[PDB]
RNA sequence: CUAUAACGGUCCUAAGGUAGCGAAAUUCCUUGUCGGGUAAGUUCCGACCCGCACGAAAGGCGUAACGAUCUGGGCACUGUC
RNA sequence: GCUGAGAAGCAAAAGGAGGAAUCCGCCCGAGGAGGGGCUCGCGUCUGAUUAGCUAGUUGGUGAGGUAAUAGCUUACCAAGGCGAUGAUCAGUAGCUGGUCCGAGAGGAUGAUCAGCCACACUGGGACUGAGACACGGCCCAGACUCCUACGGGAGGCAGCAGUGGGGAAUUUUCCGCAAUGGGCGAAAGCCUGACGGAGCAAUGCCGCGUGGAGGCAGAAGGCCCACGGGUCGUGAACUUCUUUUCCCGGAGAAGAAGCAAUGACGGUAUCCGGGGAAUAAGCAUCGGCUAACUCUGUGCCAGCAGCCGCGGUAAGACAGAGGAUGCAAGCGUUAUCCGGAAUGAUUGGGCGUAAAGCGUCUGUAGGUGGCUUUUUAAGUCCGCCGUCAAAUCCCAGGGCUCAACCCUGGACAGGCGGUGGAAACUACCAAGCUGGAGUACGGUAGGGGCAGAGGGAAUUUCCGGUGGAGCGGUGAAAUGCGUAGAGAUCGGAAAGAACACCAACGGCGAAAGCACUCUGCUGGGCCGACACUGACACUGAGAGACGAAAGCUAGGGGAGCGAAUGGGAUUAGAUACCCCAGUAGUCCUAGCCGUAAACGAUGGAUACUAGGCGCUGUGCGUAUCGACCCGUGCAGUGUUGUAGCUAACGCGUUAAGUAUCCC
RNA sequence: GAUGCCGAAGGCAGGGCUAGUGACUGGAGUGAAGUCGUAACAAGGUAGCCGUACUGGAAGGUGCGGCUGGAUCAC
């Protein structure tokens, strides 16, 4: 308002914030599943969502989201985590990238096949 | 009254905005310099001056409503630009024009004060008073 | 969900222990249980509360300074060993 | 030449080539250019929940030291230096040409490419030398690896490649000195993992291709269909033309610089011939933003989603199919940054009720500041010069077939420095001026404040006289008080607290607040006069003072009221509302606390913009010659309302209007 | 060769700053469905709100002061 006032630097940016700080400034990340169950989403949206608890490298504990139909995820296995937020659940951040690793890709999708790793069928 | 020539600009604008023909400015180099200016221009009917107890009054005439007082499609507009807080300045290529020249720019020079027109013909640059819609 | 009981019913009294503290100079069972300190701790320090039987001038709970006080640990030091 | 006032004193060499001429050297001066060392102005991140830091520290002398100035070193003298405009301390970071984004103003960032700094296993030293405190040198200590015949040694990839490890992730233990650049040499020449090239990788930008022209409107098939037909679809099949690319053969550079010679790339780039449509299309999306729709399968399941949100029997939102759309050798997802965001606002926002005006003043730094004349020229403006490296961006041409890329030439901005001019505005210097702000004078209203006197109702209790059953209280009751004489009533005392009517949509105060009456000490306010000073102004970071009620410390005081507490009820319960009692406190003195819906939910100053109806204080004219009365000038105070403002409500000369300044 | 001054690791000691962890305990947030009540929005069934003190399982209740962002009636 007043100049004499923003010249006592009253105006300062407001930071960006991260939306997945558990990543630490990178495309993806490796982790390794502590866990593996599912939990019910927020109301009224009722199911059953397929999570896993996964430990990075980066140090952290998150809990990701598996996409598409089925998976063969079980403990001690080592995924690859993307970024991306699920509106329904509460506190999970993150993805895991399906084909990749130890994460098979979704068997029997013929459609936007390259979002779950799906080999082109002959 | 810490600002004479916004003082002046001001109440122009609200004896304009008010529909009267007539003001009361006290005067000064400046102010009578900007109101010849503004004669020189079209603006302003007429002025002349006046004097009681030592003071100074122009007082102005100003341009008829237009075709009524209600249906006014035309206003005139006046805005401060370099003030007592920031000041502005420019050089000869910067130089403002007012909606393509339509308005003018009132500027205080080496060799006076202006439009930016004469600026413009003897290539000074200067402190920017005001802007004339 | 197991549990516990903020909540209600009833009995009896003059009235039914509030704040704060609590295995204590008070705790019987009891070396309570947990944590810490130790290679190992029936003592010690912190906490839980199930206070046999704390409790408000027979003061309650804190507290700097002080003590040939009681009690635990550490460095220095040594024929205490 | 160096030391020194001088007298004086002191200091150098190297030869090798050639048959000779002559060449490359050597020593001492004196210059030049380039490369380095210092010193200073300016610009050079976040934190006040980091406020004091510094004693060789800030200066002086004398002696030393350095290539040179210097607390660079040391002794003595002095007490400075830095700091609320952010020192010191902590946290982060190599900086700049530039890159990305932005309409612009400017935000974020510092890979490749170019300049500078800093480092070389972790720390410390010096030596040599024009040059280092020295990456592939030395010395030491430390940590770690290797060799050892165990007595001792060796080593430093953040050089090129390469291995382990970390990781979402980043390449061959390649060729060559031919080009350019370095080092040494009289030259021949030698060495150059600088560099020139190759290889690997859609990592990115750019170009080209995956066919061109024709193709009954007949057939097979997918899908939709009201079974009529629609649509994949001129699409394919099919017929001709063409060969960039593919394949098989041939020839084959410039790059090399003036004596020939000498090419790693490479028999590569390019050029000629021969086959032959032949060797080559995927990926997202199709609810809205958002371009593109239907059907089967599922049934709050399986799943989608960037936000809103879809999905419980016919899903344009899931999965499949067909169809379409968008881009295309790429297409999507995730991460990072700017944009959109006017969402930190200079350009470009707000603060009556949406987030937001300190409770209210006094005032220090700080910022802005009335008019007139002169001065100066710090800003400001104009001209000229120096520079702000090249590369990049912009414009104009030129070259690789085009483009990307490369090359030449040139420049707007904008910054800083020197100099010549201009003098309006800010700033300065000299004199002036009242309308701003004050002082004196004379008035006048006032619950302004502090202090000291006095006054009456009413109530409660106490002392009597009368009198003799209920009083009191509720929605209805009961506790309570009463034959020990209550309440009622009359007379007496005593005490404290509050001030009826006046009182009013009235007065004063900075706010809080202030009212029975009086007197004293004192603060402001306003009005009328020129009596005077002559800008003395406005605001205010920090700082200060005041600041309802409750609360607290110490001493008084205690009628009524009354948190707490107790009893009576009411109620499922009633730790509440109601009633009966009643302790803190309410009061006074001396302090502390510093908060309120401390509200006009509206910071302060100034200037300027219709009115109507009111009030308070004064002044003028009129009316009478004193009270009105009228018209008016100010100062404040209240209610409707024009312009304008506002999201609306509403505000509207006491702005929330139009402008300036400060917080 | 010896020795003086200065001298890096190394040693001891108290400091400032931060990292991790800790029996137990205080509150915060999201959990359709649980318990107790019904404080708030209508005059929300005792008008509401702000400051403050005392007390209550809990929302709260009352006292003292303040305001209307109070309804009803007064106009
Ligand atoms: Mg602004
Ligand atoms: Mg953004
Ligand atoms: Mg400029
Ligand atoms: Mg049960
Ligand atoms: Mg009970
Ligand atoms: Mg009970
Ligand atoms: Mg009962
Ligand atoms: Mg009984
Ligand atoms: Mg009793
Ligand atoms: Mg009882
Ligand atoms: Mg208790
Ligand atoms: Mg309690
Ligand atoms: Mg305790
Ligand atoms: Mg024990
Ligand atoms: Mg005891
Ligand atoms: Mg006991
Ligand atoms: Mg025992
Ligand atoms: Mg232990
Ligand atoms: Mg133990
Ligand atoms: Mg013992
Ligand atoms: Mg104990
Ligand atoms: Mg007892
Ligand atoms: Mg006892
Ligand atoms: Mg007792
Ligand atoms: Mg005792
Ligand atoms: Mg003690
Ligand atoms: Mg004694
Ligand atoms: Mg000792
Ligand atoms: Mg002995
Ligand atoms: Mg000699
Ligand atoms: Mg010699
Ligand atoms: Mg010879
Ligand atoms: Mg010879
Ligand atoms: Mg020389
Ligand atoms: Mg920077
Ligand atoms: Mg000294
Ligand atoms: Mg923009
Ligand atoms: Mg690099
Ligand atoms: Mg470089
Ligand atoms: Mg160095
Ligand atoms: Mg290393
Ligand atoms: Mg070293
Ligand atoms: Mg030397
Ligand atoms: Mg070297
Ligand atoms: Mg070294
Ligand atoms: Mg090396
Ligand atoms: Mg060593
Ligand atoms: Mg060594
Ligand atoms: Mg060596
Ligand atoms: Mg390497
Ligand atoms: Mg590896
Ligand atoms: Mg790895
Ligand atoms: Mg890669
Ligand atoms: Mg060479
Ligand atoms: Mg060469
Ligand atoms: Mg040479
Ligand atoms: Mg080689
Ligand atoms: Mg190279
Ligand atoms: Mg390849
Ligand atoms: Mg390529
Ligand atoms: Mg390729
Ligand atoms: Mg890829
Ligand atoms: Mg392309
Ligand atoms: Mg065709
Ligand atoms: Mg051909
Ligand atoms: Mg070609
Ligand atoms: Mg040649
Ligand atoms: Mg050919
Ligand atoms: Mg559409
Ligand atoms: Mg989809
Ligand atoms: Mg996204
Ligand atoms: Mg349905
Ligand atoms: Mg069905
Ligand atoms: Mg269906
Ligand atoms: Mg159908
Ligand atoms: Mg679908
Ligand atoms: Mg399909
Ligand atoms: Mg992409
Ligand atoms: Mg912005
Ligand atoms: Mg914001
Ligand atoms: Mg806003
Ligand atoms: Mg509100
Ligand atoms: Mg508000
Ligand atoms: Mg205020
Ligand atoms: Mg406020
Ligand atoms: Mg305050
Ligand atoms: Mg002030
Ligand atoms: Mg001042
Ligand atoms: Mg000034
Ligand atoms: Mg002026
Ligand atoms: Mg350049
Ligand atoms: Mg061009
Ligand atoms: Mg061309
Ligand atoms: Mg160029
Ligand atoms: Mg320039
Ligand atoms: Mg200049
Ligand atoms: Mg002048
Ligand atoms: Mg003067
Ligand atoms: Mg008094
Ligand atoms: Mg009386
Ligand atoms: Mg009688
Ligand atoms: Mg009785
Ligand atoms: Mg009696
Ligand atoms: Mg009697
Ligand atoms: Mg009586
Ligand atoms: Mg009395
Ligand atoms: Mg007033
Ligand atoms: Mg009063
Ligand atoms: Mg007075
Ligand atoms: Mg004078
Ligand atoms: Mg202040
Ligand atoms: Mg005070
Ligand atoms: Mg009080
Ligand atoms: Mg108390
Ligand atoms: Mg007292
Ligand atoms: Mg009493
Ligand atoms: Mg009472
Ligand atoms: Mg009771
Ligand atoms: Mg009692
Ligand atoms: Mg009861
Ligand atoms: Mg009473
Ligand atoms: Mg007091
Ligand atoms: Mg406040
Ligand atoms: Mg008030
Ligand atoms: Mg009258
Ligand atoms: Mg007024
Ligand atoms: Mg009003
Ligand atoms: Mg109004
Ligand atoms: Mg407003
Ligand atoms: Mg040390
Ligand atoms: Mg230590
Ligand atoms: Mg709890
Ligand atoms: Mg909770
Ligand atoms: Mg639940
Ligand atoms: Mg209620
Ligand atoms: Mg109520
Ligand atoms: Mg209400
Ligand atoms: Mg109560
Ligand atoms: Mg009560
Ligand atoms: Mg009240």
């Amino acid at each position: 308002p007043t100049i004499k006032q923003l010249i006592r630097n009253t105006r300062q940016p407001i930071r960006n914030v991260t939306k997945s700080p558990a990543l630490r400034g990178c495309p993806q990340r490796r982790g390794t599943c502590t866990r593996v169950y599912t939990i019910t989403p927020k109301k009224p949206n009722s199911a059953l969502r397929k999570v896993a608890r996964v430990r990075l490298t980066s140090g952290f504990e998150i809990t990701a989201y598996i996409p598409g139909i089925g998976h063969n995820l079980q403990e001690h296995s080592v995924v690859l985590v993307r970024g991306g937020r699920v509106k329904d659940l509460p506190g999970v951040r993150y993805h895991i990238v399906r084909g990749t690793l130890d994460a098979v890709g979704v068997k029997d999708r013929q459609q936007g096949r390259s979002k779950y790793g799906v080999k082109k069928p002959k | 009254g810490k600002d004479t020539i916004a003082d002046i600009i001001t109440c122009i604008r609200n004896a304009d905005m008010n529909r009267k023909g007539t003001v009361r400015i006290v005067s000064t180099n400046i102010t009578e310099n900007i109101v010849k200016i503004l004669l020189r221009e079209g603006f302003i009917e007429n002025a002349r001056k006046h004097q009681e107890r030592n003071k100074y009054f122009l007082v102005l005439t100003l341009r008829h409503r237009r075709n009524k007082k209600g249906p006014y499609l035309n206003t005139f507009h006046l805005k401060r630009v370099s003030r007592p807080g920031l000041r502005i300045y420019s050089n000869y290529q910067r130089i403002p024009r007012i909606l393509g020249g339509m308005g003018i720019a009132i500027l205080s020079t080496s060799r006076g004060i202006m439009t930016d027109r004469e600026a413009r013909l003897e290539g000074i640059g200067g402190e920017i008073l005001c802007y004339i819609w």
